[PDB]
Parts: C-alpha cells; sequence; structure tokens
C-alpha cells in the first residue's frame, strides 16, 4: 500500500507574429497531486533438485 | 662356541651383548578425505500480481 504527493512550479511563454498582429505572452501556475494505490500478490514456486 | 682364550680355569666366559639402532622410522597417524558433488535444480515461478 503506498500514497504519493507532487509538487510542482513552472511558467511558459508563447509569441504569436502575423503580417501586422506581434503579441508575446506567458503565464504562471502550481499543480499537486495526491495517489493511493494498493497492490495484492499471488505467487508460487515449485522446486527440485 | 666358548671361545678359546675362556677354555682356562681361570678366565671367565661370558656375553657382552649390545643393541644398535640403524634406522628410525617414524609414520605420522593422520587421516584426510576429498569429496566432489554436482547438483543441478530447477524452479518454475509461476506468479501474479
Amino acid at each position: 500500500t503506498s500514497r504519493t504527493h507532487t509538487s510542482e512550479v513552472h511558467g511558459n511563454a508563447e509569441v504569436h507574429a502575423s503580417f501586422f498582429d506581434i503579441g508575446g505572452s506567458v503565464s504562471a501556475g502550481f499543480s499537486n497531486s495526491n495517489s493511493s494505490t494498493v497492490a495484492i500478490d499471488h505467487s508460487l514456486s515449485l522446486a527440485g533438485e | 662356541n666358548v671361545s678359546p682364550e675362556a677354555r682356562h680355569p681361570l678366565v671367565a666366559a661370558y656375553p657382552i651383548v649390545h643393541v644398535d639402532m640403524e634406522n628410525i622410522i617414524l609414520s605420522k597417524n593422520e587421516d584426510q578425505s576429498t569429496q566432489n558433488t554436482d547438483s543441478q535444480t530447477r524452479t518454475i515461478s509461476k506468479n501474479t500480481s
């Protein structure tokens, strides 16, 4: 059984150009995460010698 | 076999025996043993997750 947490910080920017339209945009933000996992196993092993 | 000098009544006839060692053979009592062995195995693990 496990559960994870993720932190994130980024900023991207895209600049637009045209015949007479020129602009450059920016952005900012942050994202979080919260997982929850489980795992169940079942095994067999026959060994001769 | 009484030697001639001792056939006189006044000379004593007696033996002079003496043991001398010519060789000494020691044999170290010790037991030693070797062992060879070889083995094969086979395991077939069937597993679920």
